């Protein structure tokens, strides 16, 4: 009990672009679609009510529309604080009984790429205390939302007790992604250097601590 | 104009789960969606001003929705592992209007004479939405985090490490809101022991974070300062 949305929808930098709500005579027939916009890390904004109406604060590129049982949403001039999942919603039956859209994902291209800033952070006194060390490494506004992500200690290539976040889309179309080193107290100070190399597009950042210099 | 959504972040299944929303509350109806990780918005419910209450009609038997004119509380029984979601308040419209053809010439209590028969319009939308709130679903244990501050070896860059601790979710917010320019709260991973752990670094040009974890009811406040080198 879904409306129908397209599930993925790519525009260009500056083009248009346009998002389907196929639904039937009970919700998108009565004529009242409403559309929203959900942006990570943000509450759902609400852009069009009422099939053509436009909310308050948002630009006159977006633009509602509805044909019969069909109601589109028009994005024009995009950007790319525009990338979001979009929402389209009407009531059903009654005017306290509204149903939603499938969802449609905004990704726009012709983006330009970012390298990525890497962040290292030794193991902190206090966690020292108890015979316990974990090496963060942040990685943070890199476009595309790929990178691949190896340690090193002394020029040697750590494998073991890794755990590495996938990409996560920040609020400004880049991506951010975490990595963690949890050691023994005794295995941080048992080396002499230790990295965190991070390769993204062939463009390699990498950052290092060394225990005896770290205090 | 703001809205605050309150209530338990964990709940066991097989259980009741009841929120509260309170917010700067008679102008508009107040109504209740939740989304699924990785799913759609769903319409739980409302309540308008006169206190008729509005249900979806998939769990309408399932949830339920008081009022005491300025809390409204969505009470949803018998929770389940797909009812993990974030629940968000929202302020929402809503108006049935019988609708007639040219002529101005309606009626009820089952040219003047008209066959044509009465097709309604019902206005629905969401003025306002709320921050949201996450509440999961599992058995589980309430493991509260431990934080550790976080600086460099010698821009420069501090931060906070919430490290070991479960479920989900854990607010961190610098200078309890002062500090806002410059922060950046990363995602959890998920360790092999079962617990997350997440990060919240702030980046100055040239400090206390305050990490919240509702599932043990914990709020520790960590000052975080840069080496002496």
């Amino acid at each position: 009990a879904v409306l129908n949305q397209p599930s993925s929808v790519s525009g260009s930098l500056g083009q248009r672009v346009s998002i389907t709500c196929s639904g039937s005579s009970s919700n998108v027939g009565n004529g009242y679609v409403s559309w929203y916009q959900l942006i990570p890390g943000s509450a759902p904004r609400t852009l069009i009510y009422g099939d053509t109406s436009r909310a308050s604060g948002v630009p006159d590129r977006f633009s509602g529309s509805r044909s019969g049982n069909t109601a589109t949403l028009t994005i024009s001039s995009l950007q790319a604080e525009d990338e979001a999942d979009y929402f389209c919603a009407s009531a059903e039956d009654s005017s306290s009984n509204a149903v939603f859209g499938s969802g449609t994902t905004l990704t726009v291209l012709g983006q330009p790429k970012s390298p990525p800033s890497v962040t290292l952070f030794p193991p902190s006194t206090e966690e020292l205390n108890g015979n316990k060390a974990t090496l963060v490494c942040l990685i943070s506004d890199f476009y595309p939302g790929s990178v691949t992500v190896v340690w090193k200690a002394d020029g040697s290539t750590i494998t073991r007790n890794v755990e590495t976040t996938r990409a996560s889309k920040q609020s400004n179309s880049k991506y951010a992604a975490s990595s963690y080193l949890s050691l023994t107290s005794s295995d941080w100070k048992s080396k002499g250097s230790y990295s965190c190399e991070v390769t993204h597009e062939g463009s390699t950042v990498t950052k290092t601590v060394k225990p005896s210099e770290c205090s | 104009v703001q809205l605050r959504e309150s209530g338990p972040s964990l709940v066991k299944p097989s259980q009741t789960l009841s929120l509260t929303c309170t917010a700067s509350l008679s102008d508009k109806a107040v109504g209740w969606v939740r989304q699924a990780p990785g799913k759609a918005l769903e319409w739980l419910g409302s309540i308008d001003t006169g206190g008729n209450a509005g249900y979806n009609p998939g769990l309408k038997s399932r949830l339920s929705i008081t009022q005491d004119n300025s809390q409204v509380s969505l009470s949803v029984s018998t929770v389940t592992t797909e009812d993990s979601a974030t629940y968000y308040c929202t302020t929402v419209h809503q108006k049935t209007t019988r609708n007639c053809p040219a002529g101005y010439s309606v009626h009820y209590d089952c040219g003047r004479a008209s066959s044509i028969s009465v097709t309604y319009t019902y206005e629905w939308y969401v003025d306002a939405w709320g921050q949201g709130l996450l509440v999961t679903v599992s058995s589980a244990s309430t493991t509260a985090p431990k934080v550790y501050p976080l600086s460099s070896c010698c821009t420069v860059t501090l931060g906070c490490l919430v490290s070991s601790y479960m479920p989900e979710p854990v607010t961190v917010t610098w200078n309890s809101g002062a500090l806002k320019s410059g922060v950046h709260t990363f995602p959890a991973v998920l360790q092999s022991s079962g617990l997350y752990s997440l990060s919240s670094m702030v980046t100055v040009p040239g400090f206390t974070c305050n990490v919240a974890h509702p599932a043990s009811s914990t709020k520790v406040d960590k000052a975080v300062e840069p080496k002496s080198c």
